[PDB]
């Protein structure tokens, strides 16, 4: 359920994502491996590096669950980016693709991408992944990347609710990005901002959620939020207790990411993160180990910066 | 190290329609956190225990029971309500059997005993 | 576990929750009709009671030669606060329509509707330490009203674990935290914000008060599911600020949550598992912007068993 | 001369720095060690860390010249910043103490401060020294900070400039910061901004280079800057050629920092940087070594972000 380890560039990278998604010895002995519905290679290179197209289908933890997956590998040689692009849906049909164009708008009710951010060289990565969420961690060697989705755990009956599909990702997929980016938007799973996660309705319309407003951004998504790193909207301070956290006579709390929107229509609750917590920065950081309960939880810092409001911890079990 | 948080009788009687969530961990205890390396990253850590827990644990690994009391009313005629229980233990959870007192004339039709 | 009464005086609830203690095990070191010197294995407490409210105080040593508010290591005099004034919780003269009171070996909670539509909570325990090494833990909170007629629930106001109130004399509730900073042992720290001291408490006490400050605020507005009408429990975090505004935090309300009232009426029960739970406002019924004259929708929820 | 390791925490980094500077092989046979004029700890600790006073003469390579430096280690645990304030001088007094004040004003021809950000827990060092200047870095997890100070090489004889002497920090000494700040401010060598780099003038006037203008810094060292990364004052596009360079063919060019002050009164040419160059980012990053006819050079890169114009090389010998 955990691949640790250095990949030698991002096709390398993918190649061992999908090798530990289908070969792992914790997946095929509880017989959750993904299964590849599509993969493919469309486009002709130019000054450009090859982009890799994969559709993978996860059956979840009980087997009855029906999801489905999507990462691209767009780059661009001139430019020294190799972004890994990822996506969700609920189905897919190769023949429903319009000619030239692309494969994602196939999905049904398909969603914008995001991606994470990487290049060809060595690269640490560290992998999480499991029968309903995978997260990617990539770390830049003095940058910190990160990305995943899945589903959430909501308060209500899956019988009703069967499809909480999440999808999160450091920056908007719709524009190419470099690495190096100076831009506030470039940030990590604990505080989306400007598309940088979406979430599934039960009516079946995707909501985007950020911790911060943007004008930019569309007026819908501002009612709802994070509010654990939104504390802004109640306090009338800058400075919170959020801000100010900090460990305990050498313990280190752990605190869950929560889903809530408030509507004019009305209010609900949606659930929680499913291995990601928010911890304080001090005396402590990134590759950081916390055990808890006899499980351990890895810490990561978001490519903004590393200070207390941008930083999270995710379970590795 | 790390050990335990506790966190025990909360969760278990919080208000939840499941119960035993992260139960099974506690006696899996197992632990290898002990243990730098140096991806040239910076040479950092401290202390490394054990403190609170998610808090929202809410509705994790075991049954449900969605109805808690049925308003019959007058019952002139032949009625059928659903019954559903969703079970979230990565292990089957076997009913020991449904005793049934004064349910006579009930039935469930399509299901095994 | 769970316990229900009348009393036309204070004098009858005080008679009444005492002989649920002392049948419950809870060894009082001393007893008297309006005066109680009492402890368990967590902590040591001394309660008077008034003509029409109740003065409570933590403790730390017992002298039966001192008065209720002289005790060794009492917070009076063992506070921040230069009024030095104990726990206060304010309630009417006369009838009390009913008294609901949850009895346990660790900690007591108590409801009394004074009257159609008025409540007043009693809070006294210790927080789980949830694995967390810290001596101390023991809270004391008590209601006030700043004035009847006029809001009921205005800024000057303190309430239960409140994390916003303006007052120079008196604290509705309070907590242990001893050695601090390296301070002496015997700390009873009240749940301030706007005195500046260097140690001091906060919790969600109000609610969803504009000014409340608190994280999970959002989580008890978004309490109720509108989608499927389902309620969950939040709770109650509390967070300790240190010398130089670092805040460290200690715990949560054993058995203890909050929620919005918008589709419960006063006891509707939410049987949400094979544990039960109790859902009463905390002042009066009003409406959702009736932050004023009344407690708005918010509602504490209690573990029955 | 050059030094890698991992100090133990801040106190022990000083350690090793003096010691370094003391015993390193090189400077004691070529008798260019550094001598101590004044150690002390004057302040009382309450809620902060011990502090660290050193004051060091330097004779310079020909053991003719007159150089005087100082070191602080200036520290909060309750806030937890152990920062290192470093500053330049001609002269030192030590009965020029005022009863408490400090002694940083004792110092002939006293100059403002500059500083170094780190904190109590093994760090991860790079000391470059030489009898005319000193190089610090250090690799503050996702952040690499640096700062240093010494003689730069004008082009005119040193009979009537004698005393060259530059002071350069990652950000302003008058005031205090946690090493996770979140501002433009804080930023490298290469690139000064809002009091970083301070150069004594022939006329003992301490002037300050920045690369870009400032309301809050004063008015007259605004048309001093550096060039190399100052050449938006008279390309008239916001992306020029310097942030666009490249390496050639795996060759990566080397440009020397610059030293220009362009005011009305008149115009002069006062230096270069000592062992310090500009180069990209491309395919390349931090803790990359590149040799250049025999003579290797380190690759770091701002706290800032690691952008092309975020970064530069200092030479090791």
């Amino acid at each position: 359920a955990t691949e640790f380890g250095t990949a030698v560039n991002h096709a390398d990278l993918v190649e061992r994502l999908v090798q530990f998604l289908t070969a792992s010895p914790d997946l095929v002995a509880a017989g959750q491996a993904y299964e590849k519905v599509f993969d493919n290679t469309i486009p002709a290179s130019g000054t450009a590096i090859a982009v890799r197209q994969v559709t993978l289908r996860a059956p979840g933890l009980g087997g009855t669950d029906a999801i489905y997956m999507g990462i691209q590998s767009y780059g661009d040689t001139a430019l020294d980016y190799y972004n890994l692009r990822l996506m969700g849906g609920t189905a897919f049909n190769p023949g429903a693709i319009p000619p030239g164009g692309d494969y994602w708008t196939a999905f049904a009710n398909y969603s914008p991408r995001v991606q994470l951010l990487a290049w060809n060289q060595p690269m640490p990565y560290w992998f999480f992944a499991n029968g309903r969420r995978f997260w990617i961690v990539v770390k830049v060697s003095t940058i910190y990347e990160s990305a995943g989705a899945g589903f959430i755990l909501p308060p209500c009956p899956p019988s009703q609710y069967p499809y909480p599909l999440a999808v999160v990702g450091s920056y908007r997929g719709d524009v190419a990005t470099r690495w190096s980016d100076v831009s506030d938007r470039h940030r990590g799973i604990s505080s989306p901002y400007e598309r940088s996660c979406y979430l599934r309705d039960p009516a079946g319309r995707w909501l985007g959620f950020t911790v911060d407003g943007g004008a930019a951004n569309e007026s819908d998504y501002n009612n709802r939020t994070l509010l654990p790193l939104g504390c802004g909207r109640y306090a009338g301070s800058s400075d919170t207790v959020v801000k100010q956290l900090r460990d305990s006579f050498g313990k280190f709390p752990l605190k869950a990411l929560q889903f809530v929107t408030r509507e004019t229509e009305g209010r609900r609750y949606l659930g929680d993160f499913d291995g990601a917590f928010y911890v304080p920065t001090l005396n402590s950081g990134a590759e950081d180990v916390i055990v808890e309960d006899g499980v351990d939880h890895v810490v990561f810092q978001t490519a903004w910066r590393s200070g207390n409001p941008w930083l999270y911890a995710i379970r590795k079990d | 190290e790390g050990i335990v948080a506790g966190i025990t009788p909360n969760i278990d009687a919080l208000e939840l329609n499941q119960d035993i969530s992260l139960a099974a961990v506690a006696a899996s205890t197992w632990g290898g956190a002990y243990g730098a390396h140096q991806p040239v990253e910076v040479i950092h850590s401290t202390y490394q225990a054990v403190h609170q827990s998610a808090l929202e644990e809410n509705y994790y690994n075991r049954l449900w029971l969605i109805p808690t009391a049925m308003e019959l009313g007058n019952v002139v005629s032949t009625q059928i309500r659903p019954a559903s229980v969703w079970n979230a233990y990565f292990s089957p959870r076997t009913l020991t059997a449904i005793d049934r007192e004064a349910a006579d004339g009930i039935t469930l039709s399509g299901q095994a005993s | 576990a769970y316990f229900t009464g009348t009393a036309n005086n204070p004098a009858d609830l005080l008679a009444k929750v005492r002989v649920h203690a002392e049948s419950l095990g809870w060894v009082t070191d001393r007893a008297s009709a309006s005066e109680w010197l009492c402890h368990n294995a967590d902590g040591y407490w001394s309660f008077n009671a008034g003509a029409n409210q109740f003065q409570m105080a933590g403790n730390t040593g017992f002298d039966n030669s001192l008065a209720w508010n002289a005790q060794p290591g009492n917070s009076v005099q063992n506070n921040p606060y230069s009024s030095k004034g104990p726990t206060v919780a304010q309630l009417s003269g006369g009838p009390f329509t009913r008294y609901h009171l949850f009895a346990t070996a660790a900690y007591l909670h108590l409801h009394v509707e004074i009257a159609a539509g008025q409540f007043r909570p009693v809070m006294i325990g210790s927080l789980n330490k949830r694995g967390v090494g810290y001596t101390g833990g023991q809270y004391v909170c008590g209601s006030f009203i700043y004035t009847p007629g006029q809001a009921l629930t205005n800024n000057w106001s303190s309430h239960p674990f409140d994390g916003y109130h303006i007052q120079y004399s008196n604290s509705s509730c309070m907590l242990r935290l001893d050695g601090l900073d390296g301070g002496p042992s015997p700390e009873w720290l009240p749940f301030d914000y706007t005195t500046n001291v260097p140690r001091r408490v906060v919790g969600p006490g109000r609610g969803n008060y504009s000014s409340q400050y608190h994280p999970d605020v959002g989580l008890i507005d978004a309490s109720a599911n509108e989608l499927n009408s389902s309620t969950t429990t939040v709770p109650c975090a509390i967070y300790a600020f240190g010398a130089q505004q670092r805040s460290r935090y200690v715990g949560e309300v054993p058995d203890f949550g909050i929620c919005n009232m918008a589709f419960l009426a006063p006891g509707d029960p939410l049987v949400v598992g094979s544990d039960t739970w109790r859902v009463y406002p905390l002042l009066q019924r009003g409406t959702a912007t009736d932050f004023d004259s009344t407690s708005a929708w918010v509602g504490y929820c209690f573990r029955v068993v």
